[PDB]
């Protein structure tokens, strides 16, 4: 009941994201002295190099935007104190977007060649260069990205304890560090919670129901019995707005134990892997948190090339340095 | 009325809630009775709280960290801070470490360098005065020792390795030069050995430290090899080997881009058929290594150019240094000089530009020393005056930063300069034919 | 392999050379090709004067 | 080396007189003997010291800070010697001083700071050496550390003088320290060098008891001023436990 | 109680800086105490780092990381991430892009260095050419050209004294080869002794007139070096030209004077501070450097003579073995006197005394038409580089800590006894005290 207050400040202006649609003039038609076609090759290759530099600029801008919106899961320690802590809003384009790791982004811009010189008999170089540009430059390199949790409704992870829980801690911290509790509320149900593990969650002002006491800490959504968890969660959900997260730590004991909603996106870890899981939905994915990557099940489609792991003590430091503030 | 803090006291910290509107007097005991002299709770790097106040009145927000420590017997130590201006200097202080053992490494390295050099020197002097078997024996011993030591620190230092490999090509050349009786075919063996060692060193090495020096020694070795070859099988005048050397230097300097390109194993183009191919996309692996291949290419290029100049002066000092060579030899010399000083407008890598521009000055020095060796002493003063003119135009270019900038000239002027640079090394070959006597075989 | 293919090959090679030497790829003017072709026409003047003073020598 | 060198020169000019006869290898033998035996360096430098004293009968590079601790004790021995080098200031020497003007053992701590042994840190302050300022700051820091440690200390400005404007002494490797009979007996320890393993030295003064040494050839007593920027030239030696 | 450590942190990122002491609880992850340090001393995270090192891991503690009480720690950034490696698929653009980081621009600033180097090479090679024109053949044209180029270069040095302050210093320090050449060719005869006298006089005069006239703190050290030796041999030269023939004693007096300048140096070193080398002590950083410079300069002279004299003793054959004792004695002396100077260049010159001695004896032998001992000089140089190597590998011999205090005393005593032990054998060899 005794902690500082906060004001729903106006989000800073992020670096711009020019979503233009740059086009490239098609290569020549390859009909005449060879010197002429050589000069034409030179002019076209110069134009292509210029447009390649412009595309590289576009890509660097997009990556700078994603960085400014998804810093590495160790810089966010300096976040909670500044005027940039709960800066995300339910209208922005990156809202409830948990950063999981770096891989190749599809380069939001267009890069559409105005293909009108049909009947492909093009100058071999002036066409090979264009094909190389269209196939290589169209993907930004390793850049922040992750899970648009607001449309997932279930995250099943797979792997050993101290790695699955590692990635879970990483992106749950990345979530609770850029949102007001009035928007999302984290929960948990674990048999061994008070163990230097998720006990750090104790501080997070995102884990308290409205109007409960429990003597010392208001609610402490954390518990062990999943049924008792839903009981403590009973009034919070009849909606099929405030988002939620409900994570689990017991491999067994029936995830999906709530529905099957409209903002309750449960997470759970298992050890059994699917056999021939039919049509991994756009939602409800399945993620093997491997040694150093996070592979999404798809019909093995890494889809995340370098994961993120936040140490237990680091999550505790985040929780502490965050528990000062609150807004009501 | 309660605040949840992390208190600290076995080598760890515990996390408990504590009342706020209360004196610490009745707080600390139970705190101990949870964690387990005048002890109290204090923030990190701060004076302990007044024993008779409340957590609320001191301003400890929920979630802070407090450690249980003793009460200092007296003042609070207000921890006066002093200001500083240029702390970046303090760093440069600690970076400039003392004598220690670090300087001992550079000392030992320079000592070994000097040892090998002076051994080679003493031994070649003994050989060129009166050479017993001991001379060649100790030369070969020193050379084998340094070449083994080069392959002994190959993966231990990667800095001493390349330096030892560089300095080792002097005793190797000395050894293989005087490994055969006589006086010449010796230089053939010498160039062969030095080129072999240069290649071996350049092959198994990281990106740089296989710097221009190595590929330059390699190329000049191949050139001197291909010249001593003709000097061995056939028998030819000084003019023939001079013209061959200057021509090799020119033909290497001119084709020093594609050669440096292929030396670094660039990802050769994949231009497809004209009918209906399927263009392949390059894999990210080699494309990631590319920015290393680029530097390797640059270094190889600078080395090829340096070796081209070393040839184009080694031959240039074979024609004029003789007693009295045809004025065509003088024209070939001046043409190669002006060519290697005008193609210095082409290249852009500053090292290549300097290596090219210097060609004339180095040629002046070489002509001077070859005249002094040949007891000329008369055209030597002329060479000194020519070098004085060279350094004079250098100076007038230095302290007048307009003559050394192409933008202050007219388009047709620089176009005519290009025409001249074309025509010079164009006519360089027919004059070589005239001088060598090729047009006297008909 | 059509002549356009070999022309493109030579052009890519000369462009790579210009890149690694002049530190630009605009390829408006290529002094490297100029120097190379200059040495080549030197050799060609050589062989032309050769066949000239040869077929004259059989007067 | 110079004195041993000249003595070797003279013993060489003497040793070649194996026939100590002929008054050719004997008179020069005698002059070389009477020149070497007087030197074999405490008598020649005695002449030098007498000439200096008849010559002496008539800084901006070292700064000093002095504090008083009325409840003086050896318990604060470590916390002061630690200041030989810390906080990147490498105080050049520390000095404890005790006086007995009556029975009031007024003591003092004395820190010294050069400007060339730690020119880097000083230059980092203001690009024009705030030597006085930084010495005052390190004095304040030592004062606060000592005060919080359990004693009381006051940063003084201007102290009394152990020289009248009279006999100084020096001892080797505790009981003597309590022994140093007179009216005003100064006793000052100085630690120099490294804080881990320092070099200890001692100078005292009265107005030879068990192991003292007369101060023949006084500017040394002037240097013994706790405020003075000196090193009490006498000696330097490590210490046992 | 609880173990705590008193440290002092330094953070200078925006304006000026802040250095202050504090007490931090040991046995805590730095990720816990960094916020307190920040709050006290005030998107990138910070961390403690020992000045002159790499930052600490955010998990380790001040105890295990190895921080003693009273350190000085800077507040740096969490080290880094990857540089986001660039990528280009065409090869020509790859070549043009990945080469920029060189300062490869020609610019009107490499031309200056080129012109200066060309001028220095011109001066050096012209002096060499003209000397080799005279010394071999012999005529006035050689010395004429040498003196002409020497006057030219000294006038050029005085002409640019305030033009660039570096071109001037370089031109001056290289101008003393033609000066010596010119002032070494007067009254030819057999080139004698007194030509060395005149050359040393000119060299010392130029070094003096340029040291105080120098525009800054620079390689002025070599100046004072070529100043001290400039006068040193000068004195001895006068003897061999004025007093008597003095056949062999030249090198004896030379090595004596070298040892004198070597040992009793700090006093004469600080003496130059009185001379005018060019806000209470703002010009301290200059002075000390200059001061240090003079030391690192003068000691160099203090060893040059040590060779330049010894080279005369064991030059020829059949020399008295006392010469082969005095040489090694001076060598060992200048070697063991490195333990006290504790500086970089001073220790370097004192150690390399024996190395330069080996090389000089070697070149003098090969000039002296001796080879049964030139190989021996090379072998001695081999033993020397071998002890250098074995010192570099295992820090045992040159580590002044892992020794014995009685052995340290005995080493200092032996050095103090042996460095001066040469003047008796000096007199015994020269026979000056055999009257």
């Amino acid at each position: 009941m005794s902690r500082l207050i906060f004001e729903h400040q106006r989000r800073l202006t992020p670096p711009t994201t020019r979503k233009g649609t740059i086009t490239i003039e098609p290569p020549p038609q390859l009909p005449m002295r060879t010197e002429e076609v050589d000069a034409e090759r030179a002019d076209y290759l110069r134009y292509l190099s210029v447009v390649r530099d412009n595309v590289r600029a576009h890509a660097a801008e997009q990556r700078a935007a994603l960085e400014w919106s998804h810093p590495e899961p160790e810089v966010l320690a300096t976040i909670p104190g500044t005027r940039r802590q709960w800066e995300r809003d339910p209208r922005d384009r990156d809202f409830l977007v948990l950063r999981a790791g770096r891989h190749d982004v599809p380069l939001d811009a267009a890069l559409k060649v105005k293909d009108t010189a049909d009947e492909i008999d093009l100058e071999p170089v002036a066409h090979s260069a264009l094909r190389g540009l269209l196939d290589v430059q169209r993907t930004v390199r390793d850049a922040p990205t992750g899970l648009d949790v607001a449309k997932l409704a279930r995250i099943t992870v797979i792997g050993e304890a101290d790695e699955a829980r590692a990635a879970i801690r990483a992106w749950i911290a990345q979530a609770v560090t850029w949102h007001d509790p009035t928007m999302l509320g984290v929960a948990l149900a674990a048999p061994d919670l008070e163990s230097g593990d998720w006990s750090w969650l104790k501080w997070l002002p995102h884990v308290d129901v409205p109007n409960e006491a429990d003597g010392v800490g208001p609610a402490r959504y954390l518990t062990t019995s999943t049924a008792e968890l839903r009981e403590r969660l009973a009034p919070a959900l009849a909606d099929r707005l405030k988002h939620l997260l409900v994570v689990l730590d017991d491999p067994d004991a029936d995830p999906d134990d709530i529905a099957r909603l409209t903002g309750v996106t449960v997470i759970h870890r298992t050890t059994e892997l699917p056999n021939r899981e039919q049509y991994p939905d756009p939602e409800r994915p399945i993620l093997r948190v491997a040694d150093g990557r996070i592979e999404r099940w798809q019909v093995w489609q890494p889809c995340v090339d370098v994961a993120d792991a936040m140490s237990a003590a680091e999550a505790a430091h985040i929780a502490r340095r965050l528990s000062r503030w609150d807004s009501n | 009325p309660i605040v949840r803090v992390a208190v600290l006291a076995g080598g760890r910290l515990t996390e408990m809630a504590l009342p706020s509107e209360l004196p610490l007097r009745e707080i600390l005991p139970a705190v101990q009775r949870i964690v387990q002299v005048r002890l109290s709770l204090a923030p990190i790097g701060g004076a302990p709280f007044s024993l008779d106040a409340t957590l609320d009145t001191v301003g400890v927000v929920d979630g802070d960290l407090l450690a249980l420590q003793a009460v200092p017997s007296g003042p609070p130590a207000p921890r006066i801070v002093e200001d500083i201006a240029d702390a970046a200097v303090i760093f440069s202080e600690a970076r400039r470490r003392q004598w220690g053992p670090t300087h001992i490494a550079r000392g030992a390295a320079l000592a070994l360098i000097g040892l090998i050099l002076v051994g080679t020197g003493l031994s070649v002097a003994h050989r060129v005065i009166t050479g017993d078997l001991l001379g060649q024996f100790i030369v070969s011993g020193i050379a084998l020792a340094t070449v083994i030591a080069a392959l002994a620190v190959r993966n231990r230092s990667a800095v001493l390795a390349t330096s030892l490999a560089v300095t080792a090509l002097v005793p190797v050349a000395a050894a293989f030069a005087l490994g055969v009786p006589g006086d010449a075919p010796n230089v053939l063996l010498a160039a062969a050995g030095v080129a072999a060692w240069s290649l071996i060193s350049m092959a198994g090495s990281p990106d740089d430290r296989g710097i221009a020096v190595f590929t330059a020694t390699a190329v000049t070795g191949v050139g001197v090899l291909l010249v001593a070859g003709a000097a061995s099988l056939w028998v030819i005048s000084s003019d023939v080997i001079g013209c061959a050397l200057v021509l090799l230097g020119l033909i290497v300097t001119v084709q020093a881009a594609q050669l440096s390109a292929m030396w670094a194993r660039f990802p050769l183009p994949v231009i497809p058929a004209p009918g209906d191919p399927t263009p392949a996309a390059r894999p990210l692996s080699v494309l990631a290594d590319l920015p290393r291949r680029v530097r390797v290419s640059q270094a190889h290029q600078t080395g090829v150019i340096a070796a081209g100049v070393l040839l184009g002066v080694a031959g240039s000092v074979a024609l004029v240094s003789s007693a009295n060579a045809s004025p065509w030899a003088w024209y070939i010399v001046v043409a190669a000089a002006a060519g290697a000083a005008l193609r210095a407008r082409v290249w852009d890598s500053a090292a290549c530009k300097a290596w090219l521009l210097g060609h004339s000055y180095l040629l002046a020095v070489a002509l001077l020393v070859a005249f002094v060796i040949g007891d000329r002493y008369q055209a030597a003063l002329w060479a000194l005056a020519a070098l004085a003119v060279l350094v004079l135009v250098w100076i007038v270019a230095a302290l007048n930063p307009k003559i050394a900038s192409p933008d202050t000239y007219s388009l047709p002027m620089r176009r005519m300069v290009g025409f001249l640079a074309t025509g010079l090394d164009a006519s360089l070959i027919p004059v070589m034919a005239l001088l060598v006597g090729l047009f006297s075989l008909v | 392999v059509t002549r356009h293919q070999v022309s493109g090959w030579r052009f890519v090679m000369r462009r790579i050379a210009s890149g690694v030497a002049l530190h630009d790829t605009r390829m408006l003017v290529d002094p490297l090709r100029t120097q190379s072709r200059a040495v080549l026409t030197g050799a060609l003047i050589l062989v032309t004067g050769l066949v000239g003073c040869f077929i004259f020598s059989l007067f | 080396t110079a004195r041993i060198a000249l003595a070797s020169l003279f013993v060489v000019a003497a040793v070649l007189a194996q026939p100590w006869q002929t008054t050719t290898q004997r008179w020069v033998l005698g002059v070389s003997i009477a020149a070497v035996i007087v030197l074999l360096m405490f008598l020649t430098t005695r002449i030098g010291r007498a000439l200096a004293m008849v010559r002496r009968n008539r800084d901006a590079h070292r700064a000093t800070v002095v504090l008083r601790v009325d409840p003086a004790a050896p318990a604060q021995l470590p916390v002061v010697v630690g200041y030989l080098d810390r906080y990147g200031i490498t105080c050049d020497k520390v000095r404890i001083t005790h006086r007995d003007a009556g029975g009031t053992r007024r003591s003092w701590i004395s820190l010294t700071v050069d400007a060339v042994d730690n020119l880097a840190a000083l230059q980092a302050r203001s690009a024009r050496i705030p030597l006085q300022d930084t010495t005052e700051v390190v004095g304040r820091r030592l004062a606060d550390h000592l005060r919080e440690q359990g004693w009381t200390v006051t940063v003084v400005e201007g102290v009394d003088t152990p020289l009248p404007v009279v006999a100084a002494y020096r001892v080797k490797v505790d009981e003597v320290l309590a022994e140093i009979p007179a009216e005003e007996t100064w006793t000052a320890l100085e630690f120099t060098g490294s804080p881990a393993e320092p070099l200890l030295t001692v100078c005292a003064a009265v107005r030879p008891l068990a192991g003292l040494t007369p101060a023949r050839g006084r500017p040394a007593l002037a240097a013994l001023n706790p405020l003075s920027t000196e090193r009490l030239d006498g000696t330097a030696v490590p210490l046992p436990a």
